[PDB]
This record gives structure tokens, C-alpha cells and sequence, in this order.
């Protein structure tokens, strides 16, 4: 229901709280470690 | 950092390792709280050398026992830093104090975690049934103003302290709370007070308030649903005060017994802080 | 040799085969930590190496025993086998030269690492047992 | 489970390495910074603290995070000391004449002390091992000693005159004294001014890390003459101006805050001390 | 190949070669740098002459030895010309310019690599702990302002010097220090002084500050964490300066092996610099 | 079992022989510094001993990683064999005793000696490869 230019900007704020939570960040992660390890090749963060 | 994670694995060896007295009577210190009033109705240049030699009997070496006299319980509450291993403070009923004397046996017989607190530039709020905010000094003078999700008072302008909802009047220590989850802006007097922001928790296994007189029924419970009685919190029938030390003297042990000091030291009194 | 073993267990009758520097002791190299406290700077404990036949073990004390009863600390270390071993021929010798030079290791938690420069003293009361 | 000392910590080499440590400290821990006054005047703005302290953000320390406590002197630094964050790295300016005073002082914040009171006018003490001192501090420290035989007895002295005692201390402010282990002294302090307690040392100080200005140094902390302990919470700067001193400060906090940590008393530990 | 590629094979052929110290005799120069007071105090129009044939005995040719005279710390720590294979310079306890001292010993005891810096026109930063300043001359008076990611000053405006943050007020030479990865709009007296903008590299393989007397310090680690006590670094106990002297030369090779050949001077190199 | 094999071979067939502690590697002992500089105080590089049956090899960095990619220092040694061996039972172990102490060390042109202070840490991502 009511929602004034709330569920809007809203379905936007859950937005704008999404982008900076657990499942966000780790999620930028896992896309970098993947980059970072692939472009890296030589200098690749050992790991193993 | 060792110490849990792992379990200790219980078996019933039954082992008896006796005494225990024999271990606190030779390694602890014994510190005795008294009022003024106290010593002054015993008389005597040499009271704490008597009763000293007297504390020989139940085992206690000769520069085991200390005697600190506080002259009233609002200094007393201000200043509690507490000396010695075991310490054991007399309390006299005096009526009008009441809740002066509950509000210093709570910091006492307690454990307690507190942080700084800076008035004057943020709005502050407490989280659990265990976030209290304990202030002491002079004159402790607390007004509050609860705000809104906004900021915004409730009752108040956050502008006017002469809107404000006093809850402390000029109190020596004071243990205040305010409904849990919601920010206050705060007004203390922090010229003569000091206000800090705690968390509760460990009992004490030192301080065995004991008091003397009335009929005592203590509620030392901020809420009115529960009454918490520990073995911390004796009492004592007032005739004379020599013969209160007497007694004090003659049981001791059951006295220390009823606190046990491994959980003390800490390494100074009251507060904490890790701020 | 294998053979005459196989039939003698159909029988259900005493066994037995041998071996020279036999695999016995599942790999295992670590430390146990007596007395430990942040900043890893005053520890006692054991670290050991069990491996194949052959067991190396250091008892290390940062104080020498300096507040220790009768100035000394004491130590052990316990193998269990997941096989009974007869007949054993053994070599036991005092010094444990692995855990004998300097070392930087984990924390037993993994969250940091301590320091370990080891100065050796020849092991006092030293006593093995071979139980069953 | 809290005191029963687990036996052990396994000692599995699992070798992980939980890397960082300077973002835990970075979020969750408090830096304390004690300087002399002189080390601001020098300074001479209004917003040093405030520059510093935005400078402190580059080496990863929110805002909120650092604070700055004003010693005037060595002696008054070292008669309350209620060290007030997590970290504490005192500053001190090298004051030949004070040396003994910056001693004490040092032998006070990089250790950790246990202390009771002592009761000067009933009962005449003694210390025990090379770990039981007497550290007392106030206004003007003046303690003069009277040691015992088996009997109750002066030995060079009159239990009676304390003009026959030893003076062992002439109004300081921070005062750590020693006398011969196991033996009685009847003692004569100040306490109208002073306060002394006796104290058993120990557990050493995962937290300050005495910065030192000027000399050269090497410092004798040890009230004994066989040892000399140096200690990574122990460091040295060399003097040019005290904004400088304050910039390395900054540019190695990490550097300054790894060489201390954690606090034995300072976490869940405690059922204990 | 010269190419500064690397690459070597340590089979243990254990060729103990031998002796080393008679190849320095014959192609190597020896410079002693000393104060003023120093040779005033041996008072002789020929001390240089006869600690010379002295060092014929050590195994010093005659043409080989150089008496360079510094008056004073200061100008000595100034243009740094070391002139000789082989230079150890006599430093005399003097405790109000101790930061003075510190800071020629960690000129000379290490290895720089700088570039100029124009304060006028770019405000810097330094990037690492081997990145330092550098400056010296005349009178080096230097004020600095930290700028935010934006070019505006902290604590300070970029517009009026009265505002900066003094670190140096008129040092004969000054290694500046800042907090790392922070930009700086710079203001030096140019006229009096010179700030170049350095990078710390290998060590020096040549001087052997010999410090005489107190007890002795000169710390050249700008942190507080680090203490660096290195072999050409050495301490002599002070009488007199025909002693000190004597000493000197009665030690040569001592001095002298703990330094050797200025690896970053010698010819054999390439990609890494003379 | 010599004979056995003897005939097989002569006519041209597959051999074989069983031992215990083989001799396979010729006795080699010596370093190859990756990183070094003429005083010989930040070197980066391996020292081994190769013998019999065994091959000890150290990686060192004087420098702890501290200006390296990820802070981690690579390290490698490769031993080729003279003849295949087949069915090897192989103890591997972390750490290299043999070079886990002070030592001075003859430079690689015999010009001069230099100073090795170990102090060990358990080897990173450890890989073992035998090829064919
Ligand atoms: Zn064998």
C-alpha cells in the first residue's frame, strides 16, 4: 500500500541500502579475486 | 588469548583438595569499610590495632587487614575504589538514603563496563536491560530530553534545557534509566558531575555489603519484576558498633567465604572503562 | 614371506611380518602451548614431529624455570599407535635438532605469529615408557 | 568456560594465515597520544589536533578514533596515571636532570602492576622477591627507612627518632624504591602529601609505547644491575621539531601500534585481573 | 652482457682465496675527513706528513692517503664531494647539534637517489618509507601545508605562509619527513637553500663515521621503531687528537674492511647505477 | 634376483632391480643467490645438498618479502636423475635442517665470505612434481 513516491524512490532506498550490505560487497569480491587473478597471471595472489 | 574454545571434560574424580581458607588466610588482603559514626562511638587510639591482633585468631598474618573510613555514602559511592582483595563494607541504615545506599551497592556488589560520555556534542540512548548510565561526583544534576527519529524533542525543545525532564537532583551517584532504544539529548551539570555510559554484568565476587539496621528488604533492580538476593548482600542486628566488628571478626571466614577473591583484583576499583 | 603369513591368518593363528624403519606415526607436526599469553613473548610447551618410525619432541620454557618448583618444568609426550609393535629395535638419543634453531610460527588460533629462538640443555630425568 | 586454563591450544600447523590485523585495530581500537606542553607551544596553532587528526585518517583511523592528552611534566604524568585508550604512546622530551623521574615513570606505564595499600602507622613492612616494590607518588614523595632485625629492632636506626632513619627519597613525585628482600622496615613517609603501595610487578604493557625524544639513549629500567631489558614498546625519535616528531608519529602509527596490542586485562580474559 | 640480469652458481669450491687486504694497499685511496679543532690541537705544519709515512707501515703508498678538513658539521654536511675510494670521517661530540650530526650520517653512511623539486610551480608528497627531502644549505628554513584530495590546505591556506607548519628553522642540512601519501604545498627559502626530493637505496660501503666521545648515539631511522647499528659506524674513546689519530692509522684495515668497494661506484655495473 | 635379471636383459626384455636408500644423486652441495650485492646483505636465493638418496633445500630472502608482489618470495629446485626410478616410497618433509643455522659461506667468485642468520618459516604453498 500507500507509499508517496516511497515504494518508488523506495523500491529505489531498498536500493540504495542493497548496495552496501553482506551479499553486496562479497559479491564485488568474488568478481574481483576473479580479475585480480586472471589479469594478475604473473604477479596472481599465490593462494594455491 | 586462552581460554575458551575447548571444553573441560568433566569426570568425577572426587578428589577432595581441602581447606581452602588455609590458601586466602596466607595470599589475600582483607579491607573493612566503615562510616565515621563507626569509629568515632568505638573511642579508641587504638581500635584497628585491637581488632587486628583479634583478626590474628581467624588467621589472618598481621599485615593482612586494612581499615578505610568513609564519613558518609555519598562520598563513599564517589570515591569506592576499592583496596584490598576481600573487601567487606558496613553500611548503616539510615532512612532518607535508602535509595543513595542502593544505588552505591549496585556499583559495588556489580561488575561494570562503562565508556565516555561527551554531553555536549552527541544524542545518546540506551540499548539493553544492562545499559545504564552511571554518573557521580559534587552535585550530580541530570535533566533529559528524548528525541524523535527526527531529532526532534518529545516534550522538549532541544534548545531550552528549561524543557527538559529532570531526573537527578544534586546527587552524589546516580544509576539513571531511561526507556530502552531511544535517543536523549542530555543536560548535566558536568561542572561538578561526571557522566559515564555502562554495561552491566559480572557480579561481584569481593564486596559483602553488610548492613546494619532497619528490617531490610533490598530491591537493587532497576525493572519491578525481578528481586535479586545474592550472598554478597548480608545483614547484621545493630547494639553497639564494637560489638558489630566483633562479629565481623569472629565469622570472617564465612564472611570471605560468601565472596571468594580469584575474580577480583581487576586492578583498580569500580568503573572499567576499556573506553 | 607373505604368503606363509596369509594361510597362518586363515588358521587363525599368530602372525606376523618385518620391517625395517616401519610407517607407523601418521604425519603430525605441531606445538601445544602450556603457558601462553598475546604477545607470545614467555611460553612453555611442546612442539613435536611424529612421522614414519621416528618421533623428534622439544619441551621449551622462555623462563628457564626461574619461578618453576625445584627450578625445574616438566614434560611429556604421548604416541599411541593404531598398531601393536613387537619385537622393536630403537634408537633414542637426547636433543631434538629439528626444533633446535629459530623459528617463526602461527599462533595456535592462526591469528598471528610468535617467535622461537631456542637455546638447548641436555634433558633432565629423562624417562620412556613402551606400554601395552 | 572462563578461568580453567585449557591446557592447550592445539598446536596443529594449519598454517592459515588470517591475514591483515591492522583492520581490525583500524575499526574497533582508540589511539591515546601524550605529549609535554612544551611540545605543543612549540606548535602554536589552534588546530593542531584537528590537522593531525584528518592526517590520521590516511593512516586508517576514523575520525572519532584518536585523542590528544596534555602531560605538563614527567612528574605530574606520573602520579595519576589513568591511561585512557586502548593505545597509549607517550611522547617524552629527553630532560637530563629527570632521568630517574622519566625511569620511574617508564617502569610504571610499560608494566603491569598489582597493588594494595600500606598502612605506615600500624605495621612495618617488607618486600619479598626481586618482583615486590614500594611505589608510592603524590605532591612531594619523602620516604626515609628503618630496617629491622628479628626483634622489632632498629639496625642503624631507633625505631623511636625518625632522625636516626635512612632517607631514601627526597620529595618526588613518582617514587619506586627497593630495599633488601626479606627484611622488616619501619617506614617514614610523607603521607600528608605522598601516598606509597605496595605493589608486585609482572605482566608488561601491550599497550604504550614510550616514544623517545632526544639524547642518546639506552635505558636501564631494571632495579637490579645484572639486567637490561629492551622492549619493542620502547622506542626512539630523533629531535628536530616537534611538528616532525608528530608527522612520524602519523606516518608510522601502524608501524607504532604494531610493536604493542591487546592488554592481557583488556579483553574477554578477565576472571582474572 | 651487461644488462643488469642476474644470475649465479654457488657450487662449494671452497677456495678460501687469499688475503684481499693487498689489493687495496696497491689500487685503493684512503680520505680522512676531520673538524678544524682536530688539527689545531696537534699544532705541527707537517702532522699530515708524518702520520703519512706512519701509514706506510699500515701498507698505504705515499701518493695514497688524502687530509680533507671539514670546519664544522654543518658545512661538511653539505655538498658532500667524498673525494677518495675509501673516506672515513671523525666526527667530535658536540650535543646541542646532534640531529645535525644524525642527519650528515644518514647522508653519508647510506646510498640517495634524488631528483629537484620546484616548491614555485607542483606541491609534493612522499611515497614510501625511503621517500625523504632532502635539503641544504645557507640557511634551510622550511614551512609546509598538508593539502586534502582537493588542493586546499589543512590547518592551513594555500594563500598566506603565515598559516604553514614550520619543520625547519635554518639547518645546514635537513632530511624532511611527512606523513606518507599526503600532498604538500611547500614553502623553502630557496634563495639560502636547496630541496631536492630523494629516494633511500642501498647503504654505503665506503665512510665509517668514527664518532668521538660521549656515549654515543646518532640514530638514522626516521621512525621509532626501527634502530639500525651498522659496521661503518664505529665509536673511538676521546684523549687526545694525536691519539685519536694514531688509532686511526694503527687500524686502517679495520676501518677499512668494514666498508670495502662503493658497490654502486663500481665498474662492473649497468642497469643499477654509478 | 642379479643373475634373474642378468638373463632378461640379454634377451632384450624389461629388467628391474629392488633397493633401500638408493643412490641416485650425485653429491652436490651449494647455493645460487638470486639477489645479492658485493657486502652480501640482502641476498634472495636457495642452498641445497643433494646426496645418495636425499635432497635438502633452503629458499631465502634477507628481506622477508618486504617489497615483493604479495609479499611472497618463489623458490624452486629441480633435480634430474641420471635413470628413472619407478615404484619410490618417498618421505617429504617441511624445513631443511641442514640449513637452519648460522653459517659463513664462501662468496660464488671465492672473493670473499658472507653471513647467513637463518630464522625458518613453514615453506608456502609447497608443490611437488616428479615428471617424466
Ligand atoms: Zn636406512
Amino acid at each position: 500500500k500507500s507509499t508517496i513516491d516511497a515504494a518508488k524512490s523506495m523500491a529505489t532506498s531498498v536500493m540504495k541500502k542493497f548496495k552496501k550490505s553482506g551479499l553486496a560487497n562479497s559479491v564485488s569480491t568474488l568478481t574481483d579475486s576473479l580479475s585480480d587473478a586472471a589479469s594478475s597471471i604473473s604477479r596472481g595472489a599465490s593462494i594455491r | 588469548n586462552y581460554g575458551i574454545n575447548l571444553p573441560i571434560t568433566g569426570s568425577m574424580d572426587t578428589a577432595y583438595a581441602n581447606s581452602t581458607q588455609e590458601e586466602t588466610f596466607l595470599t589475600s588482603t582483607l579491607c573493612l569499610y566503615y562510616p565515621t559514626e563507626a569509629a568515632t562511638e568505638i573511642n579508641d587510639n587504638s581500635w584497628k590495632d585491637t581488632l587486628s591482633q583479634l583478626f590474628l585468631t581467624k588467621g589472618w598474618p598481621t599485615g593482612s587487614v586494612y581499615f578505610k573510613e568513609y564519613t558518609d555514602i555519598a562520598s563513599f559511592s564517589v570515591d569506592p575504589q576499592l583496596y584490598c582483595d576481600y573487601n567487606v563494607v558496613l553500611m548503616k541504615y539510615d532512612a532518607t538514603l535508602q535509595l543513595d545506599m542502593s544505588e552505591l551497592a549496585d556499583l559495588i556488589l556489580n561488575e561494570w563496563l562503562c565508556n565516555p560520555m561527551d554531553i555536549t556534542l552527541y544524542y545518546y540512548q540506551q540499548t539493553d536491560e544492562a545499559n545504564k548510565w552511571i554518573s557521580m561526583g559534587s552535585s550530580c544534576t541530570i535533566k533529559v530530553c528524548p528525541l524523535n527519529t527526527q531529532t526532534l524533542g518529545i516534550g522538549c525543545l532541544t534548545t531550552d534545557t528549561a524543557t527538559f525532564e529532570e531526573v537527578a537532583t544534586a546527587e552524589k551517584l546516580v544509576i539513571t534509566d531511561v526507556v530502552d532504544g531511544v535517543n536523549h539529548k542530555l543536560d548535566v551539570t558536568t561542572a561538578t558531575c561526571t557522566i559515564r555510559n555502562c554495561k552491566k554484568l559480572g557480579p561481584r565476587e569481593n564486596v559483602a555489603v553488610i548492613q546494619v539496621g532497619g528490617s531490610d528488604v533490598l530491591d537493587i533492580t532497576a525493572d519491578p519484576t525481578t528481586a535479586p538476593q545474592t550472598e554478597r548482600m548480608m545483614r547484621i542486628n545493630w547494639k553497639k558498633w564494637w560489638q558489630v566488628f566483633y562479629t565481623v571478626v569472629d565469622y570472617v571466614n564465612q564472611i570471605i567465604q560468601a565472596m571468594s577473591k580469584r575474580s577480583r583484583s581487576l586492578n583498580s576499583a569500580a568503573f572499567y572503562y576499556r573506553i | 614371506e607373505y604368503i606363509e603369513n596369509w594361510n597362518l591368518q586363515n588358521r587363525r593363528q599368530r602372525t606376523g611380518f618385518t620391517f625395517h624403519k616401519p610407517n607407523i606415526f601418521p604425519y603430525s607436526a605441531s606445538f601445544t602451548l602450556n603457558r601462553s599469553q598475546p604477545a607470545h613473548d614467555n611460553l612453555m610447551g611442546t612442539m613435536w614431529l611424529n612421522a614414519g618410525s621416528e618421533i623428534q619432541v622439544a619441551g621449551f620454557d622462555y623462563s628457564c624455570a626461574i619461578n618453576a618448583p625445584a627450578n625445574i618444568q616438566q614434560f611429556e609426550h604421548i604416541v599411541q599407535l593404531r598398531r601393536v609393535l613387537t619385537t622393536a629395535t630403537i634408537t633414542l638419543l637426547p636433543d631434538a635438532e629439528r626444533f633446535s634453531f629459530p623459528r617463526v610460527i602461527n599462533s595456535a588460533d592462526g591469528a598471528t605469529t610468535w617467535y622461537f629462538n631456542p637455546v638447548i640443555l641436555r634433558p633432565n630425568n629423562v624417562e620412556v615408557e613402551f606400554l601395552l
